[PDB]
């Protein structure tokens, strides 16, 4: 009956899951885009400033323009930290904004995200039962 | 660069792995049988 | 002689005489007995004159007894002529039937302590609710000055980028500001490790914020005269409530 | 993370409505207050 | 960190696929980009009077 | 954090009492440490090359 | 069977340890070398601007 | 510091004389940067690639 | 520091983590036995 | 062991302990005998012939 059962559910899981890997792989091309256009202007700043410094202007010039960039940055980080509950941690902050696409896309897609979620976690709820009945030390099995 | 001498010395691993999340898999058995054998006490999961 | 499981293997050290080595030899403790032991001893070497293992008693004990058996004894083991007493290092009817007489007895007492379980977590609801009335607005007040808080952090760094920006371009040179706008960054490292060393506590700005949130919590909860006491230890019994009332799901 | 241990996705992350807009009005006349102390600072500092 | 709870050891954790050639091919030309945009803005300075030498 | 998993909230964290001022006692000495200290070796820098 | 089948995959781990610990120490020697790289390459750069 | 059991850590590991190497270590390759860096000023002094004014 | 202070003084630190480990074992073991579901 | 030993084990032991024997059982008080498959503990219940 619980092996049926599960397989009923995994069942219903197949279609929600393909949905989610085409949604998924959206968000997540979307967010490797945010990355590289990150990388992009952490790039061209580096070409703005390195031709103000030598080629057409003097250090004296941009030395206080590069000083109050960065302190500019050190200020925006604390305003992130404003706008949302959490430090500007690289990892963490992917995550945000990955999850935040993944929510768009699925608000865009209309899929049911609940359906998919209370479905997968009923999965693994009635897998870790099916594990501890076929447990090899509390023999309910022959 | 342990992979890479692994890969090097051309070391099987996965029988290693397999082999050490057995004897963690008995070790975590004989701490649960810890309880009925001493305690007299039923399991977990 | 020594018999060392520091590897989880009890290792034999031994010797027979007119022999060079002092040779080890690896034993499994349940599966190797002292038969297979003796093919071990008699294909390493020649000493097989006679080789036995008898008993503190002197009785010859069984060639097929398992090692577990007899490393958990001292014993003789028998060469030619000498004799190690080698060292190693190191009711049932009354359970079965409590098991037998509570395994009748459960379901009606899980029946019964459904009842009283939930009886308890009806009537500490009935007990949290006007202590969670005050909780909520003083936790609102409190969430309104750490909030006002963090836009006066954001307001002394706006304040101090105009005070910085305004001199260097306007009034005043580069070369002659350059080191006070450096050493506000040095105070302002001295200031992260002030607050570590004050409150032994690392200056991240969540746990900050968490800090002067609880903070003012309990300057209000002081303020307002709240029982913050009364309040937490009801939350941690309905907590344990819940918790019973999830192991009695099966 | 992403997922909880059962695949679990996490729900839509929360953000505080016009926070954008509400950073952008108070960035700006602190900023503008900076700048008159520092009008006030430094017409007064060297004519003592 | 190098091995697992139970001693076991972890799998080869993923680089980039040719991740070291699209990262320069990126930041090279937007090297570039900076240059273009930057000789562009200090020429509309000259123009109108505002740069500062 | 705030919230622990019963639902109860964590007590008032420690407070090093007067320990605001001891660091307020201990960076001005030190200071003044520290403008002796740039005196007295620029002085023997400079006097004795 | 529980304490047969650890003793027999105790015997069955003694050959492969031995490869896998030569395996361990030669990488290990190699993230040595270049933790100490690194801090050939700060000292450099310290060196060569002062 | 102190685990579930109210017990207490074992020795915090040191290393082989860990502030000896890290000076022979810093010291020589600070020597050899220096070294580089008077090579590399001759070097482009020789060309006209160099800038002291 | 402790463990210089422990080598100082010698005081058995291993027989004393070794029996914080023991205390806090059958702790958990009585208050295990003295469960408000099951007759004990 | 009387928790994991039957009465066959036991007595394939005797037999190759020695190698002059060809004959082997364990009586009960009565005359009749007690199986290869019997715990040893049921056997240590009582005495026996060997």
């Amino acid at each position: 009956e619980l092996i049926e059962r599960l397989e009923d559910l995994k069942e219903q899981l197949a279609p929600l899951e393909k949905v989610r890997i085409e949604i998924s792989r959206k968000a997540e091309k979307r967010t490797t885009l945010v990355l590289w256009g990150g990388l992009a202007y952490m790039a061209t700043q580096f070409g703005i400033l390195a031709r103000l410094t030598w080629w057409e202007y003097s250090w004296d010039i941009m030395e206080p323009v590069t000083y109050f960039i960065t302190y500019g940055s050190a200020m925006a980080m604390y305003a992130y930290f404003v706008m949302t509950r959490q430090e500007y941690v690289y990892p963490e902050a992917r995550d945000r904004q990955y999850l935040l696409f993944f929510h768009k896309g699925a608000k865009k897609s209309r899929f049911d995200l609940e359906k998919y979620n209370q479905l997968k976690d009923a999965i693994a709820q009635a897998e870790m039962d099916l594990k501890r009945l076929r447990d090899p030390l509390q023999v309910h099995l022959p | 660069f342990f992979h890479k001498g692994a890969k090097k010395s051309r070391f099987d691993l996965e029988k290693y792995n397999q082999l050490k999340d057995a004897i963690a898999q008995a070790e975590m058995d004989l701490k649960r049988l810890r309880d009925p054998l001493q305690v007299h006490l039923p399991l977990r999961q | 002689v020594t018999v060392v499981y520091q590897n989880g293997l009890p290792v034999i050290s031994v010797r027979l005489p007119s022999r060079r080595e002092r040779c080890q030899f690896t034993l499994k403790p349940i599966s190797d007995s002292v038969g297979v032991f003796l093919r071990q001893l008699q294909e390493e070497d020649r000493g097989i004159d006679r080789v036995a293992i008898y008993s503190p008693d002197g009785v010859r004990v069984a060639a097929s007894t398992g090692i577990d058996l007899l490393l958990l004894d001292d014993f003789k083991l028998v060469i030619n002529d000498l004799t190690y007493h080698v060292r190693p290092p190191k009711n049932d009817v009354k359970t079965l039937v409590q098991q037998l007489y509570t395994t009748l007895c459960i379901e009606q007492h899980q029946l019964n302590k459904e009842r009283e379980l939930i009886e308890r977590l009806e009537d500490l609801k009935e007990q949290l609710a006007p202590l969670e009335k005050v909780r909520i607005e003083i936790s609102r007040k409190a969430e309104k000055r750490t909030t006002l808080v963090l836009w006066g952090g954001l307001a002394y760094m706006a304040t101090q980028f105009g005070i910085l920006a305004r001199l260097t371009w306007w009034e005043y040179s580069w070369d002659i500001m350059e080191p006070v706008t450096y050493f506000i960054t040095y105070g302002s490292a001295m200031a992260m490790y002030a607050y570590f060393v004050m409150t032994r506590q690392e200056y991240v700005y969540p746990e900050a914020r968490d800090r002067q949130y609880l903070l003012f919590f309990h300057k209000g909860a002081k303020k307002s005269r709240f029982d913050l006491e009364k309040y937490n230890q009801l939350k941690d019994a309905i907590a344990q409530a819940e918790m019973d009332l999830k192991r009695l799901r099966d | 993370v992403i997922v909880t241990r059962s695949g679990a996705i996490l729900p839509k992350p929360v953000k505080m409505s016009f926070g954008l807009l509400r950073v952008f009005s108070i960035v700006i006349p602190f900023l503008y207050v900076g700048t008159l102390i520092s009008k006030n600072f430094a017409a007064l500092l060297e004519e003592h």
